[PDB]
């Protein structure tokens, strides 16, 4: 269930009962990295670790855009204007706000597929939902903390 | 404070107070080039070098601008008020919140104008201001 | 014949440190109140929060 | 009174009387671009700088016709008048009904004739028109 | 008599007495331009304008013929007539019955030659023309 | 009353009570060169030194002016009213408002004569005068 | 010890200590360039030759970075140090680790900056480098 609109909104597929007659189903159709290398490695000690030695295991983490694509479908009598208010949305700030590292880049063209289903033909509408977030992870991995060097004059 | 996705939702540029809103399709919609080159290295004919650097800070901004939007009207304002012979300053200022990357400018001046084309659908206008000293802003948050 | 220290204020406290603060601080004023009313609306918003910064942004620079 | 969508129904140029009825496809039929720039900027060798602003308020105009079109006639008669000896100003002015954008003058000349080309289909033909002065129209309903 | 469709089969082209019929593929096959600028503008350093206006009416004509025309012949006998020596007029003139549009001049030259490029398929022989006088005709119907 | 940009609009040029208008393209149209050198160091076999000061406080003017400028008139009365044997001194005198620098002088007399080139385009008409004295005034707004 | 596949993986590059992380998409994120030829040949009128070898050891290196990535922030904070007018050196060196091939430079200066684009995405940021002398690295793996 949206905020922005008021209807409710259902996960892909799951094996209930249709909701009601106007309703909405978001679908997740893919996810990507968007560029070829990465921003930043990210090092951080884990809280109170050893590896043996009195040392605090060192756990790193890259950092990443991604692009993940929806695949949003309005059912009912009301789809076409349902998802005009989303598409009209999604310029006005303090309205398109997430929570963590997350933006809605763009709401794609929306289509109209009436379908004659059940007897009647049941006015149905789609599009494509992007959005745009870094990427979290984490992998333990091993650091250097000394050095030493050699120096020597060949012939003196 | 992480990091987030970069997005044109973000960025805010200032013109003379009043904000900049109508803006065309692009990867490029707001452009600030320096003036000239930072340095430059002088090879002689031994092999030695020296480098000499300048004291030119100033900078250029393209804007391209739909033709309906208001900061279209506030340019084509000023535009006639520096051809009637009034001459003033207009700070240009702009970032952006995800990195502070960005810039700002105390005094510009228009120094190109755009071509009006009609044609069947609508085209960009183009406008370039000019400033004498231009300071960027540390992008803090990398 | 010339004037002499300075006018201090303090120990070390120069008048002209203060009346370039304060000319400072009157110019922001007046570049903060000629912006709420040129434009119609400033959102409550980072977008709007950079736009309010934008003045001393400037005034900084015109400073140096 | 909204700021209805642009159209090519809603604009309107006016040559020395008459209207431009025929016009080439694509998104630019009737350009119009100024004289030179507005300003230059100079900066010495210290840093300091000083903007200079021209006082060349000219423009030149790109109309683009097909081959049968009454402004065609038009123009192809003024050309010949041009060339008889006769010299007149012509006014040519234009503008869009959406946000009055556009702009006006007094005294034009013709300045550059299109290319008579048969070949298997139809071609455009470009003029090119100039002017000393060019006053544009500030646009009101942004 | 009502302004009929465009068609290649309404041109009509006469060089010296007989036609030309053996043309390239294109929308560009026989395309005249001007010597030069009609004129040209000039504005001071005050605001001032002044137009000047030349006396050259002289015109170019470019021609495209297959390899396989009569035409060729034509200006390839044209072409040794000229380098022997002799040197006349041979007047060219081409209009469109659709719309009156085209133009005469009285004496011509040839003035380019083409490229004898033999390759697998068929190319183009391009001729160029110059006149010191062209006189184009002024499109009645439009 | 910062110190605006330099511009065109804002330098006033007065020749014997009327303005002059009409100038010829290029970033120089009024030139005001002085007589002669303003002193001459003298540095003996030994090493010593004296410097020498001239009393010659003279200028000359070289204006730059479309061949159709009301001012080429008026210099072109002058001329031949010193040709019939009349000789008076028609002030001239000119300024710059940004920064109140340029001079004045209070007695002219027409030194050179322009050339009366027709050719194709418009050409300058170059006009040299010269003063017995020359007051230059100090630019107080920097 | 097997020449392995290329891989960005083992490319290390170090800019005053720091490691450059942030890099555009592209075949091409980081190129250096010599200054100018190895040397030039001499033919004479006869036929004899000359060769001429030059002293020139220098280099410049170009580096693509996202408009977020923390060499952005070292490089922006490192022209501001030289235009306040501290100059220094900040070596930079970058290897493969697949076949030791790169170089290394002692003292390295900015040279140009990049333009500052916001547009709909994400878009270049290019800074171009120069040192006085470049000490390549000699392959040793293959």
């Amino acid at each position: 269930m949206r905020r922005i609109t008021g209807i409710t909104v259902i996960k892909d597929h799951q094996s209930e009962d249709r909701p009601a007659l106007p309703y909405g189903v978001v679908e997740l159709a893919n996810f990507r990295d968007l560029h070829q290398q990465v921003r930043t490695i990210h090092y951080e000690d884990i809280e109170d670790s050893d590896n043996g030695e009195g040392f605090p295991e060192v756990q790193a983490t890259p950092e990443v855009e991604q692009e993940w694509v929806f695949l949003v479908q309005v059912y009912g009598p009301g789809g076409l204007d349902y998802l005009r208010k989303v598409a009209a949305a999604f310029h006005v700030n303090q309205v398109n706000d997430l929570p963590g590292s997350l933006v809605i880049h763009e709401v794609a063209q929306i289509n109209s597929i009436p379908e004659f289903l059940g007897e009647r033909w049941e006015k149905r509408a789609q599009t494509n939902i992007t959005l745009r977030g870094m990427s979290t992870d984490g992998f333990k991995v091993d650091v250097i903390e000394q050095h030493v060097i050699n120096v020597t004059g060949e012939r003196a | 404070m992480a990091m987030k996705a970069y997005s044109m939702l973000n960025v805010t540029a200032t013109l003379d107070g009043r904000r900049v809103i109508g803006l065309m399709d692009g990867d490029d919609a707001i452009t600030t080039s320096p003036g000239v080159d930072v340095g430059t290295m002088l090879v002689g004919a031994d092999g030695s070098w020296l480098f000499s650097q300048t004291a030119d800070k100033s900078a250029t901004v393209v804007i391209k601008l739909k033709p309906n939007s208001p900061t279209h009207r506030q340019l084509t304002e000023k535009w006639m008020a520096q051809r009637a012979g009034r001459l003033v300053g207009f700070p240009f200022d702009f970032i952006d919140s995800a990195s502070n990357e960005g810039g700002t400018g105390a005094e510009f001046f228009i120094q190109k104008a755009p071509d009006d084309s009609k044609g069947n659908n609508a085209v960009v206008r183009e406008w370039t201001i000019v400033t004498g000293e231009w300071t960027p802003t540390i992008p803090t948050l990398l | 014949e010339f004037l002499v220290e300075g006018s201090t204020l303090t120990q070390n406290v120069f008048l002209d440190e203060i009346h370039a603060t304060d000319w400072i601080i009157a110019r922001t004023e007046e570049e903060m109140l000629s912006l709420f009313l040129n434009n119609d609306r400033v959102p409550f918003t980072d977008q709007g929060m950079q736009q309010l910064a934008s003045v001393p942004r400037a005034i900084m620079q015109l400073a140096a």
